[PDB]
């Protein structure tokens, strides 16, 4: 019904594209925007650059293709990668909010009114990722939530290549950590990691503050003693629905035994109470962007 | 059945029993590996609770183990630079293991004393320095390959409007570090601050030993591969006799041309890092995690460098300079690493290594590599254990044969 | 006679004057008369010292004309033979004084076993050294009867087998180039130690297992 | 020839048997010639460890010459014999020095070293030698230091190796033969603090160390 389509693309090679500007100062790589003359249309240019050996290189870009199969109104769009120029050319689709991470530096702060629906959006978007291509997100972060002006809000970044999630694991740096205490503590499980890098990634929204320093810097090192020595953070109350506790405290809990399942995650009734109240996001943004329809 | 771990993650099932300890049991497993049981450690938990090798099997059943690592000695008397390891003198005459290459005092395991060894403003100004193309980057910054009279460098970084103060102490850093004049280091003619903060320095041709390492990967012998052990702990003497730490040790800063001549730069820089956010001298942790000590990862400390936290900086550019791999290539994250290192937990594994290191290496690269910092030792030693096995190389030159006896009288 | 000079090697080897103790063992087993284990290693640690150091440095020596006109190419060839002249004499003292009294005088099976594991061994030296046919050749008897009536007596842990077969397996490859041979032997002897390794002496305890690890490391270097 | 000489030392420099080189350093310059650098370097590391090997061997032998009666007897007359090559192979050099090498002293780095080498191996035979003529062979090295010592404060740098190199032997010469400790120690530092307020570069150091480390052993 959303009617989605990349065919229009052709080659892509640098010489056919002519810079406009910069969609904004990324953590591990910078994003970009770009004019396609053949295409015409807007496209986001994410550059990210790894000195690797070209056969290991040559190894991800091919595999960076089984993007156009993972195709839904959830999961941002392939236009198309190439190799030229020393560096990865990762084009994406070009959405006018960026990512959730300039929101909450220009908005100050995002209600529960929102987040309802933006954690049946991406609780899905995760459930079209597992349930069809059997690997998950990895990356679960807000500047990895690409938002638009048209009321959609969609994931990107997520692992495509298990290579080049190794090849820069070594070249993303950053600053703040969600990474869930079972990837932290030296064994992999990854079927409930995403779940916290989610739970504590909508803490970010809820509240706007980075919880790992509690609420009621810290160095880069010093956040993941938190992560992994000592009970997980919780939501403040309040402004906040009690029932909400229900649902991200489901999410933020160190032993995956305790985790509820996703299958736990839509059964709950505030996950099926969100939906039930309808949000307009036409409007919302273009009050506090200066952006228009 | 009792199964148990091995170094590189092997395993396997040895017999349970009753009255009869680990030690001969596990040793048949553990010799396949050549690892005696008097050397190694093994773990029971209840995170890793170490147990020794009396534990009879009765109270071990059903547990599943790890084995971790925690001598013969002839006389000798050194003619040349020997520097004890237990105590870390100056050695002239003492024992020396025959095959691990470790000497030390029987003393420190009327007396005599010591004696001698056995011998043998001025900133480039803007205009004229030439502004070079996209090059690169890096931990901290950018080269620009310059064109004045010569081949330099330019080089950017991440502190744009300074206090006063800042600037003053930058034209002090050049001062102390301006001095380095050796044949290991390539030269500073300067830095550009009426444009951008820069830094200084040449241009040299092949690459660096990451480049050699990860990229062309062609691996040399050790007649090369203890020529840079070499070649680069006497460009970290130099550098540490007169006080300036690297803090920037990376394979892929040892820029060395024709495979002969080797370089070292890009180090210092203590004003442009330790950010000035306020007045403070708060540094951060920008590039990788590999070339960084647990307590620089972990940066517990207002100023946690010093001249160990470069020689863990040098295991590291060692560890990878026999394996041929890089350490921690397995681990497919990034604050995993960064946990461990920074914790104790794990280290980088020592059975990748190669088969035909020499053991006299294995109390080095083990020491330039331990967790603590008041251990490892300081670099005028680490270019006395690689001259003196850099030509004790042909003399090893075969394989083994049948060593002599003990000489060894407690 | 005997006593004082065992002292005299027991006060040579301390100082590592060896050279001392290489002329007052030679003269401590011309006594004609048997030796005991005691002054049995030491007439082999003063020699593999002794016969090792001129190896040990014509090594070092040799490399250095393997690191190169007419003149300085010439000087180490003059240095390098003046070696092999010290080292033959000393390799022929030995493999007489074996030949003549220690092998008929050979008592009992591993002290027969030892003295022939010498003079394999110490033909080898004169093989890596250098009509040469015949020093390769004879080292290889005096290995092959060594091996031989080592299969007998002692347990198949004993230093003096699996350091045979250490040294043994070395002359397969570094003088005919027959790895294949070295491998198979020092993989026998290995892997069969592995089985008798029972309750083992304690006194052997620390020399056989200084071995096996070497044997490891020439088959793990060998295995490419 | 010359050239010869020098190389023939070179291929023993490495190769562990040091007392043949020692063997032949004393024919590179029995002719009288001028000596340069380098061939001046080799003429001094031989005897060290000749006399070191000698004296290391020395050291222990004394210790089971001072561990004891029957055994005990025979380290003695096998004791006596290592000096009696040891006494003969350093004054091969002392030789060497009072014929050719000293009288031939030409520049300031010259005359320093070769006297503080002619001190130093009258202090070997002053480590063993005992009766009339302990004192008579100790006292040969008082001036024999004295001499340099007081030519390398007007003639070469505070950090010139050499001075520091004296300075050092200078100074343990006091404690362990002349039994003066307080000459000593108050005497290093002045040496130490001299490099050090005016501080090619790595024997300096060492003997830096060096200076530093027995300054804390004659403290203690
Ligand atoms: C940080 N956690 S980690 O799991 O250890 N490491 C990584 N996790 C995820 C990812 C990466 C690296 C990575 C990136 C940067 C990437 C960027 C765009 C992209 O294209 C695209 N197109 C459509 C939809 C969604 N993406 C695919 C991508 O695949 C990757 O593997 C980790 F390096
Ligand atoms: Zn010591
Ligand atoms: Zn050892």
């Amino acid at each position: 019904a959303f009617l989605t389509q990349k065919q229009k693309v052709g080659e892509l090679k640098d010489d056919d594209f002519e810079k406009i500007s910069e969609l904004g100062a990324g953590n591990g790589g910078v994003v970009f925007k770009v004019s396609h003359k053949p295409s015409g249309l807007v496209m986001a240019r994410k550059l990210i650059h790894l000195e690797i050996k070209p056969a290991i290189r040559n190894q991800i870009i091919r595999e960076l293709q089984v993007l156009h199969e993972c195709n839904s109104p959830y999961i941002v769009g392939f236009y198309g990668a190439f190799y030229s120029d020393g560096e990865i050319s990762i084009c994406m689709e070009h959405m006018d909010g960026g990512s959730l991470d300039q929101v909450l530096k220009k908005a100050g702060r995002i209600p529960e009114q929102i987040l309802g629906k933006v954690s049946i959006a991406v609780i899905k978007g995760l459930t079209y990722l597992r349930e069809k291509h059997k690997i998950m997100h990895r990356d679960v972060k807000p500047s990895n939530i690409l938002v638009n002006s048209r009321g959609e809000i969609k994931l990107c970044d997520f692992g495509v290549s298990g290579q080049l999630i190794d090849s820069m694991a070594n070249s993303f740096v950053g600053t703040r950590s969600y990474m869930s205490p079972e990837r932290l503590q030296g064994t992999h499980y990854s079927v409930q990691s995403d779940i916290w890098s989610m739970g504590l990634s909508l803490v970010e929204m809820a509240v706007g503050r980075y919880p790992i320093p509690p609420p009621d810097p810290m160095a880069i090192f010093e956040l993941l003693d938190y992560i992994v020595n000592e009970p997980p953070p919780k939501l403040p109350s309040g402004v906040f629905s009690l029932e909400f506790q229900d649902f991200v405290n489901k999410c933020l809990i160190k032993n995956p035994a305790e985790r509820a399942d996703l299958k736990q995650l839509m059964v709950h009734a505030f996950i099926k109470r969100s939906d039930a109240e309808e949000v307009d996001f036409a409007g919302w943004l273009c009050s506090t962007i200066g952006l228009n329809q | 059945i009792v199964r148990v771990f091995l170094p590189n993650k092997q395993r396997t099932v040895v017999p349970a029993r009753c009255g009869v300890t680990v030690r001969d049991s596990l040793k048949k497993a553990l010799m396949m590996r050549g690892l005696i049981p008097e050397c190694c450690a093994v773990y029971r938990i209840q995170e890793k609770k170490p147990i020794g090798w009396d534990t009879d099997i009765s109270w071990l059943t059903g547990e599943e183990l790890h084995v971790e690592v925690l001598h013969n000695f002839v006389r000798k008397t050194f003619f040349t630079l020997a520097f004890c390891d237990f105590c870390r003198k100056l050695l002239f005459q003492g024992f020396r293991c025959q095959t691990c290459g470790y000497k030390f005092h029987q003393r420190c395991s009327r007396d005599r004393s010591s004696s001698a060894p056995n011998v043998h403003d001025w900133e480039i100004p803007d205009g004229q320095i030439t502004v070079g193309q996209r090059i690169g980057s890096g931990s901290f910054g950018t080269v620009y390959k310059g064109k004045w009279h010569g081949d330099v460098a330019v080089k950017m970084l991440n502190v744009t409007a300074p206090t006063p103060q800042q600037l003053q102490a930058f034209k002090n850093e050049v001062g102390v570090l301006r001095k380095t004049r050796h044949v290991n280091i390539l030269l500073f003619m300067g830095y550009s601050t009426k444009p951008q903060l820069a830094i200084v320095t040449q241009w040299c041709e092949g690459s660096s030993l990451y480049h050699h390492l990860h990229i062309i990967e062609t691996k040399f012998e050790m007649i090369k591969l203890i020529d840079i052990a070499r070649q680069t702990a006497q460009g970290m003497d130099y550098l540490h006799a007169k006080s300036i730490i690297h803090r920037d040790l990376k394979s892929n800063n040892i820029f060395l041309h024709e495979d002969l001549t080797v370089k070292i730069g890009d180090f210092g820089l203590a004003t442009v890092k330790s950010r000035w956010s306020g007045s403070h001298q708060f540094e951060q942790l920008s590039g990788s995690i590999l070339w960084m000590a647990p307590e620089v990862i972990r940066m517990q400390d207002k100023n946690p460098y010093s001249f160990q936290s470069d020689v863990y900086a040098f295991g590291i550019v060692l560890y990878e300079l026999m394996t041929g791999q890089l350490p921690y290539s397995n681990i497919n994250n990034r604050d995993q690493i960064i946990f461990m290192v920074g914790r104790g937990y794990l280290s980088p594994d020592l059975s990748k290594v190669r088969s035909n290191c020499p053991k006299a290496m294995k109390r080095l690269m083990a020491e330039c590599l331990k967790k603590k910092r008041d251990e490892r030792p300081l670099f005028p030693q680490i270019l006395a254990s690689i001259e003196l096995l850099a030509r004790s190389l042909p003399k090893i030159h075969r394989s083994a044969s049948e060593p002599s006896l003990n000489r060894a009288g407690f | 006679d005997k006593n004082e000079l065992v002292q005299k090697a027991k006060l040579a080897e301390q100082a590592e004057r060896y050279d001392d103790m290489a002329a007052c063992m030679k003269s401590v087993t011309e006594q004609g008369a048997e030796l005991s284990n005691e002054e049995r290693n030491l007439l082999s640690v003063a020699y593999k010292n002794v016969v090792g150091a001129r190896r040990s440095s014509w090594r070092v020596v040799s490399s250095i004309e393997q690191k190169t006109a007419e003149k300085k190419q010439q000087m180490a060839r003059e240095y390098r033979e003046k070696i092999e002249t010290e080292l033959r004499d000393i390799c022929n003292d030995v493999l007489s004084l074996l030949e003549k009294f220690l092998i008929p005088n050979a008592s009992q099976a591993e002290s027969k076993v030892f003295y022939l594991k010498m003079k394999g061994d110490y033909y080898r030296y004169l093989a890596e050294v250098a009509d040469k046919k015949g020093i390769v050749d004879q080292s290889q008897q005096a290995y092959q009867e060594a091996f031989e009536i080592s299969k007998k007596e002692m347990q198949p842990t004993h230093p003096i087998r699996l350091g045979l077969a250490l040294n043994f397996s070395v002359f397969y490859y570094e003088i005919l180039n027959s790895p294949e041979k070295a491998c198979s032997l020092a993989k026998t002897a290995f892997d069969e130690a592995i089985a008798e390794l029972d309750t083992l002496s304690e006194e052997s305890y620390k020399d056989s297992t200084l071995i096996m690890q070497l044997l490891r490391d020439n088959l793990t270097l060998w295995t490419s």
